[PDB]
This record gives structure tokens, C-alpha cells and sequence, in this order.
RNA sequence: GAGGCGUCGAAGCCCGGCCUCCGGGUCGGGUGGAGCCGUCCAUGAGACACCGCCCACUCCCCGCUGUGUGGCUAACCCCC
RNA sequence: CACAGGUCCCAGCUAGCCCGAAAGGGUUUGUACUGGGGCCGACGCCUGCCCAGUGCCGGUAUGUGAAGCCCGGGUACAAC
RNA sequence: GGGGCGGUAGCUCAGCCUGGGAGAGCACCGGACUGAAGAUCCGGGUGUCGGGGGUUCAAAUCCCCCCCGCCCCACCA
């Protein structure tokens, strides 16, 4: 039977499903080592850079301890503004204090899922979480997705929105300037369907346009196998 | 028979009438008997019936009623 | 029971032993656990009469019905020999001045008289056996009256799982009594049913003696 | 029990007064206990005697003896009905309830209106006319 | 389920806070320790005038079980259907009056207040008076033990106090305390 | 196995705890203070005479052992 | 054929999906305006009706459902 | 073949463990009820209640042998 499918080449981590690495910016640290409490630390945004791979645009802030890192910049930024990074930090936009510290009803991104690890839920152009309600044994923060999950309350974040927002707003009009974005970021293109694909390319769809087996897929359906809509528990928009 | 209880009311007085039929008349009772006594109700009695007659009543929790009237 | 244990072991003959500070006379009693029976058929129970070498020590009522050589043999044994007519007598009366019921505790017949025994006494005697029942042995003249004045004792098995013959009441020594225990216990044992554990305890024990069980 | 220094007892009976059937519940004064809970339909044998007087009376009477045998002797006597999706006025159990329990031989405190009233609008069924007959 | 009763367990609400342990009330309950939290009305016999007469219905939690006696703080009050029915008017006004209460011992008190008007003349004296209750209100709370401020919040006597201030205003009638709910439980310091 | 029980302290009155088919039995307080039972018979099968072991639901201190839920942190794992 | 546009679906990152004999790895200097998978194929107007069958999904008292362990039986043990 | 479930009055079944001459609603005949019809009440009976055999005085369900359907397995030299 057939070649293995699109999905599985991504896996290999062979050149074409590969992502840039060296026209590609600078990740989100905090950096704990001088840790929360008994803090230290305030910076300068020394520069404002678009970064390709995250199609939002990043903060290179320079610290007071001498170490350089990007931040994930806020809306309504200035170059000159003064970041801070502690619980002594300032309540304002752009300041980074852990949650507790932060007010309950407060915009909120760049928020922490163990303490110190620099950043690892919301990184994303003009989303928001929102702290829906505290308490001193777990916050709870609602995420982008509607979905609310509890962290530690010791987690680290950064007060405002994330900036870059409108990004879907406005269209990617043609075929040309679409690949031209892809080639920023890493996305197999052009991606054609399977249904007119060979019996041995694809698993659905023949010769001609009509699908061969039904598109919904199981959740132990194997690897090679698992295309389509998968482990839909709805599809459609009527009863 | 055994009893229930039959509590013996009589009739204080007549109101006026009720069905459409037309068939109850609806009367204000007093009660004699050993249990309670004194309890007025008003009862929904069919048939020739004058002030002052004997009714058993079969339950003594009941008083259905609805009014009026003459100009 | 201040007396002894009655988890302790004890041979036949030690078990059965006396220490009452009672009126009532010691009633012997046997009892076993049988594993491994059921009801899953009714008739494999164990039931059988098996005759006591000593006997039970207390005087048994037997009532025997017999006509042709068989009435010459029980006469001659000493019994009284009465009519099948007394039949007719116990079932169509059901007074209250001089019944006769609840007065004895067996009747023998010949086996041509079962089925007037069956009918008449039936009614009031039911199956508390004091008529002759075909599955124990007390139809037949010959044998069972020669048996039954040696005082028989009387066995069934309540199946789940436990079946009992006490073997008498004391007027008797302790080894007499131990030879009725013995007697009784091979016959149950006799009773052959599979599996491990089959005779799960047996115990002596009495009104107010020892309460003890022993090695069975 | 751990002593009780009155030797009463009292519980809160919650009546539901609908035109579709009467239920007659009763429960102690924190609620937290259920005692009783029948309703018209268990008397009879049809939906159109579901609610009335008469089903409303035993559904009470039936409870009644439950509430005798705890020790309950005393009733307070809640009376609501669906206020937010129909119209707040009592059924026909209101005015039934308090004579089963008068015949009973409960005792009878507070008579209430704890009816569900609305401080707010919102849209029931019916429109263009309203509810067409 | 299928008891004999003997799974039923039996407690007693002592209820102070406003008073003394008040013997009334009685609690059933199935399993131990499933009333913890529960909500017991309770009228009110302490005083037999106007707790009794006009003060129907007052919502009391039990806070705490300790040997299966109950100890009970104040949760609530609120009014029946029958009070507002009966004391509002046409051709006048109800009023309706929030504060949100701080007392000096570190709790939160919500008050609902009803004052009905007299007669004619509607006009801003009226939000004058909303606003002359919620400053008495914050003043008195900072003055007094919170224990003997939802003693007076319940009893006429802040019903008393608000009417003379605001009949001066624009005369009054009928003001009442419609409902009270504990807006915030803790302590001064957590 | 028709006699056991009764200063080896009984009826029969007055309550208390009790399960329950509220059928009615059981039971601690005490008044008492000297009798109570079946043989008899009905009942398809007889004794709340007594003595044994059971087969009912069922409940519980203790000895062993499973399983479920939560707390803890010392293995192990993800971050610095 | 791609295609811009449209829609369905999956995943809270210690993820989902995918690669790898394994250690480990791709996406990912990525974090829901992400990024992964399908369907349809610019715009304009629209997209009825059916969950019977197939498929997917969520759940499952009850029946049922392996090896293990347990208990019973067997075997002086074991197979059984 | 193994395990389990259901087959009952014309119908659909209820009563396993929770035992008796024993069941319920609906069809169907008769009587109430309304100007009418309908629905809704009140009567009537149709199975010792799947066959055959056993323990029980009396067993649908208990026991020994079963027909048939149904569901899960195991299995076909």
C-alpha cells in the first residue's frame, strides 16, 4: 500500500518542514536566577523589532544587570519606556509582576505554567487573558480560547495586551503575497486536496472528485490514518 | 355498615343555585355532632331541600363554593 | 457452658459426661455440619434409621397392623396384634374427648395396608413418621419389629448442611452412650458425598453437661 | 438523639400550587432534610384530576402522618407556584392544603407568600397578538 | 434511605451574635456533618414587639457544628411579599436606597432600605435623602461593634434615626428596612 | 424430649429503651409476692415445656486482605 | 491543479499531531490573531430535508468481557 | 458448546433473589358522562400463569430435562 502521507514527511524534521532559524528573533526569557522576590530589575525598551516566525512584533529591552532579552511587546509601548520585573515592579501596562500581585479584573498576557520559565501561554498578536478571580491557593485565568486553567499564583506576567492585533482583520488577498508570508514562517504550501488524489497518495479519494471512506476519524485511528476531521464529537451547523 | 363518620349538619340557609344543569343549589350547613359541631360550611346539596332539613356529610373538609347574586 | 470448651476435641466415650445442677435429666445430642449438600436434588439427603446397639433408653410405642403368618410372628413376640379397622377410627373423628393423636411414635404394617395407612393417618400424623414411610425402613413385619424393640433412632437431613440424630436421654452409662455416638457417627460418614471437609465438625453435648466437640 | 430541651418540632412545608398538578412537600426548618414529598398524581389514576382539591388534600394528608411519626407537630406553611415562567396566582392547592392540614390534626403556623414575583421583564411565549386561545 | 430512624442525627441551633444562644429551631439531618453550612428562618421571639410583629422572616447560617450543637451567626434578613405589597402607594413615590457598608471590626454589611413617600412633589430632594441615608449609615458602622450594628440595622431604630433627618429634607412616611445581606464575611485581618 | 419453670424468687399492675407485618415479641426500673404452661386437640407438619445445631435479613468491637477517594513527600519525571 | 475567499475539526504547551529500534526528534527563537488536519474553491445570491444505514463522538445501571489474583474442587505437588 | 436474559389472559408485559386459589394497563362486550363526539371513569371474563416431569398442602420465579428468540464469548476434523 501507499507512500506515507503529507503529515508524516512534517514529522522527520527533513528541510522543506523545517523553520528558519537564523532569520528568526529572539524567544521570551524572564529569567529566575535573580529571582521574583528581593528583586533587582528594571530595564529600557532599547529597540522594537517585527519578528518573522511569531507575525507580531517583539521588544528588545535591555536590562539593569547587564543581560539583554526580548520581552513580547505590549501595545502602546514607547522606545525609552521602562519595563520592570518583580513584585515591586509598578501596577501599570508593560510592567511584569506575579499574578497575585495583580489585581483580579485585569487584562494580563505572558503568563508563566511553572514559575520561572520565561513565558509560555499567551505569546500572540492583540489576544488577552483575563484574571477572572484569585485566591491565595491557585489563580485562575481565563485564556483565549474562553477556557479557564489554574496556575500557580507565583506565576510571572505582564500587565496590558499583547500588540500586532487586527493581524486575521485584514485579508492576505492573493496567491503571491500568501506565499510570500509562508516563506517568513515555515507552512507547506501550496496544499492540495486530497480527493483527486491516487488511491496510493492519500488515503480518501480517488482517480476522480468524491471522497472514498468517510472524512471523520477515530481517536486510537492509527498513525498514516488519521486525516480529515479528527475525533469530531460534532460537525455540521444544524440539529 | 360500619359508620365513617357521619357528621349530621343542618341546613342554616339557603343561598341560591349553581350549575348550569342548575341541579346542585348551594346551602349554608351547621353541624351536630360529636366530633366538631358549630363549623359552618357551605355545601353543595342536590335535590328538594328546605331550611332547617338534616344532611349527612360524607366529608367534612370540603366547602366548594362560588356566589352571585340577585340586583 | 462454665463447664468445658466447645471448640475442644474430646474422644467419643470423654465427651459424653455429666455435670448438671438441674431438674431435667441430660438429653443426648449429636449434632454435625455435612459439606457439600444440596437441595439441588431433594432426594440424595441422607435419610435412614439405623438401630442403636444400646438403644436410646427410653420405651419405644409400637403399634402393629398384621394378618395371615405375619400376625402369628408379631404375637408371638409379645405385641399386642390390632386391626387395620382402628384406621377408620383416627382419621374420620376429629373431636376433642379421647382422639388418638399425638399418642405414639410408630405404626409397622404389611404392604398391603400402605395405602389405607396413607390416606386415614396422613391427614393428622403427616410426615412427622408415626406412620411406616416407604424410605425408611418400617414397613414389613419380620424385620423392622425385632429392630424397633431394640430402639431405632430417627435420622433426616434438613439440606444446608447439617443433619442431626441425637441417639437418646440418659439412663444409661457413658460408654453405653459412646457406643450409640460411634454407631450413629459410621453411618453418616457412610453417606459418601465428595469433596474435602466432608464432616465439617461434629459435637457432643447435653442439657447441662459438657458442650464440647470432638475429632470426627 | 442528643437532647432536646423543647420537645416540639417544626418543619417548613413548601407547597407548589400549579394548574397541572399540586405537589405538597414538606421538609424540617433547615430544608436540608426531606421528610415527604407526594404529589396529586400518585392518588389518582388521570391527568384531569392531576390537580383539584381533592387530589391536593390526600397528597397533604399522606405526607401528613410521615410528618407525625418524626414528632413534627408544627407546620409553617410556604405557598408558591410558578412565577417566572407562568403566572404567580396559586392553583387550587392553596386553598386545600390548609384544610388537610386542619383535618389532620397538624398544627398551623406563618401562611406566606414566598411566590417567585419578578423585580424583572423578560420575553414567555406568545406574540404578534399574544397567546391566541 | 431506609432508616430506622437511627441514621438520622439531631442537632440544635443556638443562635446569638444579636442575642444570646436562642434555643429555637431544631435540626434533623441523615449522615453527621451534612449541616455545616445550611439555613435555618427563624422569626424571632426575643423581643415579642417588633421583631415578632414586622420582621418577619430573618435568615440565620449555621457557621459552625461543634458535639452536634449548632453555633449560628447572622446570615440575612429579607421581606415578605406581603410588606411591600401593602405599604406602597400611587400617586407618590417608593424609594429605594443602597449602601454598602465597612464597620471598624472589619465587616461588610449590604442594607436595602424602602421609604415611601409623602404625597405630592417629586423632585431631587429625593436622591437627597438617598444620599443623606448612605452617609449616616457609613458614619454609624465606623462608630459602633458591627454585633450591635445589625441589632439596630434590623430593629426600628434605624428606621427612627433615618426618618427624623430626612422628614427635615422632605417628609416621609412608612420607612422601613426592606432587606440586609452580608456583603463580606472575613476579619479586619486575615 | 410432656414436663420444665418458679426464696436456683412467678404472675398481674405503672413506665422507661426497642425493632417491626403499628402482626405482635423483646427488653432495663420498680409495685409485688407464689404461680405459670401442654399433655388435651384443632393444624398438611407442634409447642412462646425445655435442649442442641441451623437456614432469614441484619448490625457490630477485634484479626487478615482487597478495592475507591483525598493529604503527604523520600523514589521517579518536567523547569531553572 | 494551485489560488485568494468560505467552513468543519483537534489541542492549554508537562498539549494536540506527526518522525524515531532507541535515545530522542519535527512543529518551536511557535503558544489559540497559534499551528495542525480536512473539505470547498474569486465575487453576487444561496446553501432545504434526513442520525434509518455507515462513520465519529460522549456515556453506560444491566448482561457480557481476558490474563492476574481469590475461593471451591482435583493432584501427597502440578497439570486440570 | 459455555455464560446470562426474555418468553404468561387476544396484546404488551408485572410479580426472579421478594413463595399461596393469585396480576395490571390496552384491545373487545356492557354501564356512567356531555346537545353532540371524543376522552375519562365503573362492571365482565379470557393464563395455577412457556412443555414435561420433581420438593412443597399450596410454587410463575425452586429442582431434573428442556423448545424458541435474544446478546456476549468460545469453536468447526
Amino acid at each position: 500500500m501507499g507512500k506515507s502521507l503529507i503529515q508524516q514527511r512534517r514529522g522527520k524534521g527533513s528541510p522543506t518542514f523545517k523553520s528558519p532559524s537564523h532569520r528568526f528573533r529572539g524567544a521570551v526569557k524572564y529569567i529566575p536566577l535573580n529571582y521574583t522576590q528581593e528583586k533587582t530589575l528594571r530595564g529600557v525598551v532599547e529597540e522594537i523589532m517585527h519578528d518573522p516566525g511569531r507575525t507580531a512584533p517583539v521588544a528588545r529591552v535591555k536590562f539593569e544587570n547587564g543581560i539583554e532579552k526580548l520581552i513580547i511587546a505590549p501595545e502602546g509601548l514607547l522606545v525609552g519606556q521602562e519595563i520592570y520585573i518583580g513584585p515591586d515592579a509598578p501596577i501599570a501596562v508593560g510592567n511584569t509582576l506575579p499574578l497575585a500581585k495583580i489585581p483580579e479584573g485585569t487584562y494580563v498576557y505572558n503568563i508563566e505554567g511553572i514559575p520561572g520559565d520565561g513565558g509560555k501561554y499567551v505569546r500572540a498578536g492583540g489576544t488577552y487573558a483575563l484574571v477572572v478571580s484569585r485566591e491565595p491557593d491557585k489563580v485562575i485565568v481565563q485564556l483565549p480560547s474562553g477556557e479557564l486553567k489554574a496556575f500557580n499564583p507565583m506565576c510571572r506576567a505582564t500587565i496590558g495586551v499583547v500588540a500586532g492585533g487586527g493581524r486575521l482583520e485584514k485579508p492576505l488577498v492573493k496567491a503571491g503575497k500568501a506565499y510570500y508570508k509562508y516563506k517568513a514562517r515555515n507552512k507547506f504550501w501550496p496544499t492540495p486536496r486530497g480527493v483527486k488524489m491516487n488511491a496510493v497518495n492519500h488515503p480518501f479519494g480517488g482517480k476522480e472528485h468524491h471522497p472514498g471512506k468517510p472524512t471523520t476519524t477515530s481517536r486510537r485511528a492509527p498513525p498514516g490514518r488519521k486525516v480529515g476531521h479528527i475525533a469530531a464529537r460534532r460537525t455540521g451547523r444544524r440539529k | 355498615m360500619a359508620e365513617d363518620e357521619g357528621y349530621p349538619a343542618e341546613v342554616i340557609e339557603i343561598i341560591g343555585r349553581t350549575g348550569t344543569t342548575g341541579d346542585v343549589t348551594q346551602v349554608k350547613v351547621r353541624i351536630l355532632e360529636g366530633r366538631d359541631k358549630g363549623r359552618v360550611i357551605r355545601r353543595n346539596v342536590r335535590g328538594p331541600v328546605r331550611i332547617g332539613d338534616i344532611l349527612i356529610l360524607r366529608e367534612t373538609e370540603r366547602e366548594a363554593r362560588e356566589i352571585k347574586s340577585r340586583r | 457452658m462454665p463447664f468445658d470448651r466447645q471448640k475442644i476435641v474430646k474422644a467419643v466415650k470423654e465427651a459424653k459426661a455429666r455435670a448438671k445442677p438441674r431438674n431435667f435429666t441430660q438429653s443426648v445430642e449429636v449434632a454435625v455440619n455435612l459439606k457439600d449438600i444440596d437441595l439441588k436434588r431433594p432426594e440424595n439427603r441422607f435419610k435412614l434409621e439405623v438401630v442403636l446397639p444400646h438403644g436410646r433408653g427410653k420405651d419405644v410405642k409400637i403399634a402393629v397392623i398384621a394378618d395371615g403368618a405375619v400376625a402369628e410372628a408379631a404375637r408371638k413376640l409379645g405385641l399386642d396384634v390390632i386391626s387395620s379397622a382402628e384406621l377408620e377410627e383416627i382419621a374420620s373423628s376429629p373431636r376433642q374427648a379421647r382422639k388418638l393423636a399425638k399418642k405414639y411414635d410408630f405404626f409397622i404394617a404389611e404392604a398391603p395396608l400402605m395405602p389405607k395407612i396413607g390416606r386415614y393417618l396422613g391427614r393428622y400424623l403427616g410426615p412427622r413418621n408415626k406412620m411406616p414411610v416407604v424410605v425408611p425402613p418400617t414397613l414389613t413385619d419380620l424385620t423392622p419389629i425385632v429392630e424397633k424393640l431394640k430402639k431405632t433412632v430417627r435420622i433426616q437431613l434438613k439440606n444446608n448442611p447439617v443433619v442431626h440424630a441425637p441417639v437418646g436421654t440418659e439412663k444409661m452409662s457413658d460408654e453405653e452412650i459412646a457406643e450409640n455416638i460411634e454407631a450413629v457417627l459410621n453411618a453418616i460418614i457412610g453417606k459418601l458425598e465428595r469433596g474435602e471437609s466432608q464432616v465439617k465438625s461434629v459435637y457432643v453435648k447435653t442439657t447441662m453437661g459438657p458442650a464440647v466437640k470432638i475429632e470426627g | 438523639q442528643v437532647n432536646i430541651k423543647k420537645k416540639e418540632k417544626w418543619g417548613i412545608a413548601h407547597i407548589y400550587s400549579s394548574f397541572n398538578n399540586t405537589i405538597i412537600h414538606i421538609t424540617d426548618i433547615t430544608g436540608a432534610e426531606t421528610i415527604s414529598r407526594w404529589s396529586g398524581g400518585m392518588v389518582v389514576k388521570a391527568d384531569r384530576d392531576e390537580p383539584s382539591p381533592y387530589a391536593a388534600m390526600l397528597a397533604a394528608r399522606r405526607a401528613a402522618e410521615e410528618a407525625l411519626e418524626k414528632g413534627i407537630v408544627g407546620v409553617h406553611i410556604r405557598v408558591r407556584a410558578p412565577g417566572g415562567s407562568k403566572s404567580k396566582t396559586p392553583g387550587p392547592g392553596a386553598q386545600a392544603a390548609i384544610r388537610a392540614l386542619a383535618r389532620a390534626g397538624l398544627k398551623i403556623g406563618r401562611v406566606e407568600d414566598v411566590t417567585p414575583i419578578p423585580h424583572d421583564g423578560t420575553r414567555p411565549k406568545g406574540g404578534r397578538r399574544g397567546r391566541r386561545v | 434511605t431506609r432508616d430506622k430512624w437511627k441514621l438520622k442525627q439531631w442537632y440544635i441551633i443556638y443562635a446569638p451574635d444579636f442575642f444570646g444562644g436562642v434555643e429555637v429551631g431544631l435540626t434533623p439531618a441523615d449522615d453527621p456533618e451534612k449541616v455545616l453550612n445550611r439555613v435555618v428562618e427563624v422569626t424571632l421571639k426575643d423581643v415579642t414587639g417588633d421583631f415578632t410583629k414586622s420582621h418577619v422572616k430573618l435568615y440565620f447560617q449555621v457557621y459552625d457544628v461543634k458535639g452536634q450543637n449548632a453555633y449560628t451567626k447572622f446570615k440575612g434578613m429579607k421581606l415578605a411579599r406581603s410588606y411591600i405589597r401593602s405599604l406602597v402607594r400611587r400617586k407618590t413615590t417608593r424609594i429605594d436606597g443602597i449602601f454598602n457598608i465597612t464597620t471598624k471590626d472589619g465587616y461588610k454589611l449590604r442594607v436595602m432600605a424602602m421609604a415611601i413617600a409623602m404625597r405630592r412633589i417629586q423632585t431631587s430632594q429625593e436622591r437627597a435623602i438617598r444620599k443623606i441615608m448612605q452617609e449616616i449609615i457609613y458614619k454609624k458602622a465606623e462608630e459602633l461593634n458591627f454585633k450591635d450594628f445589625v441589632l439596630e440595622s434590623v430593629n426600628g431604630k434605624i428606621a427612627a434615626e433615618i426618618a427624623k433627618e430626612a422628614k427635615k429634607i422632605y417628609p416621609l412616611r412608612k420607612a422601613e428596612i426592606r432587606k440586609i445581606k452580608v456583603l463580606e464575611e472575613p476579619q479586619v485581618i486575615a
